[PDB]
């Protein structure tokens, strides 16, 4: 079941690397940074807890007004 | 006259969003745009911003009119 | 060109300290002699395990 | 597996029995059914009787009025049979938690709950006729 | 208190430093006496030589052994040439690489073991050392007999 | 776990810090120590074995 | 970051000590020393520019180093034991 | 560093080194010197620091009243391994600790080394201090039972204190309230654990 | 042996206090027991760092300036800030605190100033992970 | 700020538009002096230079202009951290 | 032989019989001396004043009740050892009671002589829905029931509850230094901060005989 | 109501000696005795080695010739010594010995204002092909004080002529009381305490209690102001 992630960032640290980069390759998935493992490797502020606020606000204000 | 953290939390019931609201407020204080309602207890910026939480006098809506005014 | 120091390292709180049974033990504090535990002939213990 | 909804609306569970196996009762009803809300509304197990009119949570002093009565099987909201997506409610979730109120909007339970098991990882390494123990009926 | 006043659990530790002479194109490094950018204080348990005396309580930042390494194009910023100017600092070419203790390493010297190649000229540090070691052999062998 | 149940958690703290303050007292003035006439070796015992 | 911060609080009290130093002397300083993004000049090229000489030039320079060290000393600088 | 068990501390605070606060804490301490007045530049403030002067300590205790710095073991296996504490300014090179903070740690006092970590941010501060401090985690996050409880020297004070006896000295006798009981026992003239009666206004 | 060094059969005496001056009320266990001193002193355990050297790839703290070592945050710790409700805290001790060039040296002014702006930055270990991938023929953009 | 991040293939019109030179010379720095030489994996033109606001020759090397591209060597005053983009 | 004298910053009241006092500066070993000096001295013998012997119609025996009254006969002793009185003009004086009233018995209806002063006068003894003779002296330490019909336990000791925590204090100059915190808890009849000048007044003037 | 007058100081041996102030009031003789047996440890004049200065050495892991035991056992000789100050603060004393033969205390220099106690005690062995000479200076001080608290009288230039020591004086060593029961024909709570006093001779038994009396009554000074 852990095999199934949509991002690429957060199965290639368990997974193979050169098996989710070439498969991600030839989809051209565009992959969004949402869930607590992605922005670990990327950065960014992590949604659960205290920084649900901050991805509230970031989708509201993007493409609805 | 001792640091109130508990009875401030039972009030939102949610632990996060005064963490929102303490960090707005201790922003002003350190600062020095504005000016807190309860004494100084030769305290920091962000203890005392608790302090206020758990008393009442402030609030989502009061942090927001702090800014527009100067 | 290489030189040889001395350094006498004295007991301080936080020494590994144990016996010869395998009871490893990390010193606290070092308490007065006044505080020491006395029998009635007046002689203060130095461990209390 | 992060809460980001505090209601489904939706009334799935399953139903919550207390340990009956040998001769005596290994966990009863009240360590189950602590800090879960309930699913329907629980029964008098009279002619007609409800308790619960909405269904709410369980606090430590609805453990104690469960003793009063003879109820033995209570329906309970569990985060295997919700109904939102890309997540867990808040209200299909439990209330055990460092605190003694309701989870959180934002709480990883995800995360709590998967060290709540590895944790004690560590610490792990005839029948013929049968008789009751207990008098009673059949 | 009464297992510290005693002197009782107080071992004694022997830690020894080395320091090297590396041979670059840009010039040889040698023990000199002059250190760039210090003072009297930092020159007064030291020898005319630059070598740390036998039995001098040395604390933790002290020069022990001075090394001295040259170098070219520093390339000063005029910043830093404006504080040469006021001060008297001279502008010196050689960068001070010299050996130092560590911090909250602190004890006292009780030997100083040099090392010279074939070839390579020697300071007034190592005739002293060697003239202790002919002496120690020839008293003691003087003595036997 | 009933005291912070039906007081709460200021209470609870300072009750936590009393309860460890009363134990470490008390504790120092009974001196209990193990010795070799603690381990009572029942008379029995050499009866089974035999 | 404590080795960056040094050179850039440093540099932003050596100009603000020149303007408020003195007026006339605050030039003569800038001139020889491009601390204010000016380029560097010999005594006899900012010489042919300012003063018409090659000595009044120095003299200034002197008396407005003097000034400085006492300065430094009094602000708590300590060039004493950092240069020792 | 290694650690050391405190009985003098309470549940909310720890212990620190006075040279590791120096350490931890050194860009607080310029912009402290700064605002005050001592320090002019921040190359005068790096010597005062250094050279250990009379003035530095008083300055120094100003930063460490409220700022929660967090402790944690080398293994991690669940989230009371990281807990904040309230630093205490004590002399030594080791870290007094809690004695009931032990059992969330789940380390002994055998020579085990706990890091630490200084937030810097006042964002961090407050998320610290009403999550992470160690009286809101009273409660164990797998079960209703508290992770905070007396300990093998604390219980042992306790049921001594609590037994029964046939014969006891002063057994038989009556008081008025509390206070009468602790007068009575500690002059010699009443036993720890005697079949007494009292009220008590509960 | 205890009888002829005129002491009690039990080995077990009752003592006195130091501090109080009371007597306790349970015979206690002394004698003299043989006690060794492990090489494990404070003096080589003890340290702490706020600033130092980097490496050149990766912007990491090290050795090398006879200072102290920093310490390594491993996952386990990754996982125990997630269980709670930070996220400003690990969001710190990823991007500012590490892995930085601009991040670093804009907030120690900030702590000087004192104002905590906590700027966000970006952190190094995913800088160098877009060169890597770029230069494999494999394309990775941001499309925002 | 930024989001989304996807993952395409590297068309050929599109690698042209990263890179800043062509690398011909295996060659990397001189044997005498270590300075990089044009056309090499560590050259100045390609990548940036090596100091901070400096040229390879030592034509330009003031703080002023910010960017400008020497007229002796080929290559663009930046900082350090240009080197690694 | 320099030392550090101690000096009352602040004495922190909380009531006008508990108080609270601190003395920052002290040495390192007499954070710990001081404090069990002068317990010793307030709890165990300290002068004052309160009933010795209590004798009623009908003393049977300790459980045996008396008719009439709606408390039970052991509360009745249990309330009396609470009871603050104070007399300086005879040693030792007997008092009596006779209440033919009924709704409350108060301890204010007590026939008090010109020496016989009561504190607290609010203070119930007993419900009425009775004659009882006692008698006061005056005692120095704590003695109860066993040392030396009627008998019951006395009091003599003002103050109730003497206790003291050492905990370390933050010098400028000294690194390690305890201070001391006292607290005391009495039955009016004296002033809590006055008490601690009496005790300490004793302790001085049974070694002043050899000091010079 | 009772004071201790006219003591009497039973002298069973040189350091032993046993005393009896006076009965006193019952319950306050086991607290006198407590809190004067922590006055005698805590703080009590003594003098002892403070540095020692040998001209033949350089420092103190070195040992030297003709001596047989090592330097660093010499210097925790010189701490078991009971040097007595009467009227001078600090002094400097001498010792020089050459031949084969043992050096004790009493080979220090004799001065008029300095005794030391103790003759029988060793120092170190000597021998016919070495001899020894150094300058000893000892100091009046309070408690106990290591070499790297009492950082001072430096010049950045003794480092290798002058040898320091660890200042760890006590005078006192053992102290026991006891309650004891006596008779005045006046009450029965009579009682009186037995001071089992163990000291090793810098100081008289007598002068440790009224040397012990000045101090606490400085102390409850504090509560009358
Ligand atoms: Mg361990
Ligand atoms: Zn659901
Ligand atoms: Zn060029």
């Amino acid at each position: 079941a852990s095999l199934s992630t949509e991002s690429f960032i957060s199965a290639a640290s368990f997974q193979e690397t050169t098996r989710v980069l070439t498969e991600a390759a030839v989809t051209g998935k565009r992959d969004f940074l949402r869930g607590l493992k992605e922005n670990v490797v990327v950065g960014r502020l992590i949604p659960a807890g205290t920084g649900l606020a901050y991805h509230s606000e970031r989708k509201r204000q993007r493409d609805l007004g | 006259a001792r640091v109130t953290v508990e009875d401030c939390l039972d009030n939102v019931d949610n632990r996060f969003e005064l963490v929102m609201l303490a960090t707005k407020r201790a922003r002003q204080l350190a600062t020095g745009g504005k000016e807190p309602k309860v004494a100084w207890e030769n305290d920091k910026p962000t203890v005392v911003a608790l302090r206020e939480i758990a008393s009442g006098l402030v609030d989502e809506n009061v942090v927001q009119q702090e800014d527009i005014v100067e | 060109v290489k030189v040889y120091l001395a350094i006498k390292r004295r007991i301080q709180p936080g020494d590994k300290m144990a016996g010869r049974h395998g009871n490893k033990g990390v010193v606290s504090v070092i308490m007065p002699v006044e505080d020491m535990p006395h029998d009635a002939n007046g002689t203060p213990v130095d461990i209390v395990l | 597996l992060v809460v980001t909804e505090i209601d489904c609306g939706t009334e799935h569970g399953l139903l919550m029995s207390p340990h009956i196996e040998g001769g005596d009762v290994v966990e009863p009803l009240g360590e189950r059914v602590l800090g879960r809300v309930i699913a329907r509304d629980v029964f008098k197990p009279g002619s007609d009787e409800v308790i619960v009119p909405a269904g709410t949570l369980i606090d430590e002093k609805w453990v104690d009025f469960l003793e009063v009565m003879s109820v033995d099987e209570v329906v309970v909201r569990s985060p295997i049979t919700c109904e939102t997506r890309h997540g867990i409610c808040a209200m299909c979730y439990g209330r055990d938690l460092a605190r003694g109120h309701r989870v959180n909007i934002g709480e990883a339970v995800g995360v709590i709950a998967a060290q709540s098991i590895g944790e004690p990882g560590t610490q792990l390494t005839a029948a013929d006729n049968v008789q009751v123990k207990n008098g009673g009926t059949i | 208190e009464r297992v510290v006043q005693e002197d009782r659990f107080t071992t004694i530790h022997i830690q020894e430093l080395t320091c090297v002479a590396r041979d670059t194109k840009l010039g040889p490094e040698e023990i000199t006496a002059d250190i760039p950018n210090v003072g009297e204080a930092a020159l007064n348990k030291l020898d005319e030589a630059g070598i740390v005396y036998v039995g001098a309580e040395v604390q933790a930042g002290d020069i022990l052994v001075g090394k001295v390494t040259p170098k070219g194009e520093t390339q000063l910023t005029p910043e830093e040439k404006l504080l040469r100017a006021i001060f008297g600092e001279k502008a010196s070419d050689v960068k001070d690489t010299s050996l130092r203790v560590p911090t909250g390493t602190k004890g006292t010297v009780i030997d100083v073991q040099v090392f010279t190649r074939d070839g390579v000229e020697r300071d007034s540090r190592a005739l002293s050392i060697e003239k202790m070691q002919l002496d120690q052999i020839r008293k003691d062998l003087n003595e036997e007999f | 776990n009933h005291c912070y149940r039906v007081v709460g958690l200021k209470d609870t703290v300072i009750f936590a810090d009393q309860l460890m303050y009363t134990g470490f007292a008390y504790s120092t003035i009974s001196g209990v120590s193990i010795g070799v006439n603690d381990f009572v070796i029942p008379d029995e015992k050499a009866r089974i074995i035999n | 970051p404590c080795e960056l911060l040094q050179d850039d609080d440093l540099s932003e009290s050596i100009d603000q000590w020149l303007t408020e130093l003195t007026d006339k002397q605050r030039e003569v300083v800038i001139r020889r020393f491009g601390l204010r993004g000016h380029e560097s000049s010999t005594l006899e090229e900012v010489g042919q520019e300012i003063g018409l000489t090659r000595e009044r030039v120095r003299q200034i320079q002197v008396e407005a180093l003097k000034r400085l060290r006492e300065i430094l000393e009094k602000n708590g600088l300590s060039s004493d034991a950092l240069f020792q | 560093s290694v650690i050391t068990v405190g009985p003098t501390l309470r549940l909310h605070q720890c212990g620190l080194p006075k040279k590791m606060a120096l350490e931890l804490f050194k860009p607080f301490i310029f912009g402290k010197l700064e605002g005050r007045g001592m320090a002019t530049t921040i190359k005068a403030a790096k010597k005062m620091v250094e050279r250990e002067l009379p003035e530095v300590w008083d300055v120094l205790a100003e930063v460490i009243r409220e700022h929660p710095v967090l402790l944690n073991r080398a293994p991690t296996l669940h989230r009371l391994g990281i807990q904040a504490f309230e630093p205490v300014l004590i002399e030594g090179k080791a870290i007094q600790l809690h004695p009931l903070v032990c059992a969330a740690y789940n380390a002994d006092f055998d020579g085990d080394q706990m890091a630490v970590h200084v937030p810097l941010t006042l964002e961090a501060q407050l998320e610290a201090r009403a999550l992470m401090m160690s009286t809101n985690n009273i409660l164990s996050p797998a079960n209703g039972e508290p992770i905070i409880v007396p300990s093998q020297d604390v219980v042992m004070g306790l049921y001594y204190m609590t037994r029964e006896a046939i014969n006891a000295k002063g057994e038989g006798m009556a008081f008025a309230d509390l206070q009468e009981v602790d007068r009575a026992y500690r002059s010699g003239q009443a036993s720890l654990h005697a079949r007494v009666k009292v009220r008590i206004n509960e | 042996m205890l009888k002829l060094a005129d002491l009690p059969e039990s080995g077990q005496m009752r003592l006195f206090d130091g501090r109080t001056g009371n007597q306790f009320e349970r015979p206690t266990t002394v004698g003299y027991m043989y006690m060794l001193k492990l090489n494990h002193l404070v003096d080589d355990k003890m340290h702490a760092r706020s600033t130092g050297s980097y490496s050149l790839v990766t912007q990491q703290p090290l050795g090398g300036k006879a200072q102290f070592g920093g310490q390594r945050f491993g996952e386990m710790e990754v996982w125990a800030l997630e269980a709670y409700g930070a996220a400003y805290t690990l969001q710190e001790m990823l991007t500012v605190k590490s892995d930085d060039v601009n991040g670093r040296t804009k907030m120690y002014k900030n702590i000087v100033d004192g104002d905590h702006r906590m700027e966000a930055g970006m952190p190094e270990s995913f800088n160098v992970l877009i060169k890597e991938i770029r230069s494999l023929g494999i394309d990775i953009e941001l499309e925002t | 700020e930024f989001d989304a991040i996807r993952i395409g293939l590297a068309s050929p019109e599109m690698i042209r538009s990263w890179s800043f030179g062509e690398v011909k010379k295996p060659e990397t720095i001189n044997y005498r002096t270590f300075k990089p030489e044009r056309d090499g994996l560590f050259c100045a033109k390609i990548f940036g230079p090596v100091k901070d606001y400096e040229c390879l020759c030592g034509k330009y090397k003031r703080l002023k202009h910010r960017g400008v591209i020497c007229e002796k060597c080929g290559v663009e005053v930046a900082l350090a951290k240009v080197r690694r983009e | 032989n320099e030392f550090l004298t101690p000096r009352h910053i602040d004495v922190q009241v909380v009531s006008q019989t508990r108080a609270k006092i601190t003395l920052e500066p002290l040495e390192r070993g007499f954070g710990h001396t001081l404090g069990n000096a002068l317990r010793r001295i307030l709890l165990s013998s300290m002068p004052g004043c309160a009933v010795v012997e209590a004798e009623i119609d009908g003393v049977l025996h300790e459980y045996s009740a008396i008719e009439g009254v709606q408390e039970d006969v052991i509360e009745i002793l249990l309330n009396l050892k609470g009871l603050a009185i104070k007399l300086h003009g005879r040693d030792e004086v007997t008092l009596t009671l006779a209440k033919k009233g009924s709704g409350v018995v108060t301890a204010a209806d007590i026939q008090l002589d010109h020496d016989v002063e009561i504190i607290n006068g609010d203070h119930v003894i007993a419900n009425l829905a009775l004659n009882m003779k006692l008698k006061v002296a005056r005692g120095r330490g704590y003695e109860p029931a066993d040392a030396r019909r009627l008998q019951l336990d006395a009091s003599f000791s003002p103050v109730r509850r003497v206790s003291y925590v050492v905990e370390n204090a933050r010098v400028e100059q000294r690194t390690n230094l305890d201070k001391l915190v006292l607290d005391l808890e009495t039955n009016g009849t004296l002033d809590p901060e006055e008490a601690i000048r009496r005790a300490a007044t004793i302790l001085q003037q049974q070694l002043a005989a050899f000091v010079d």
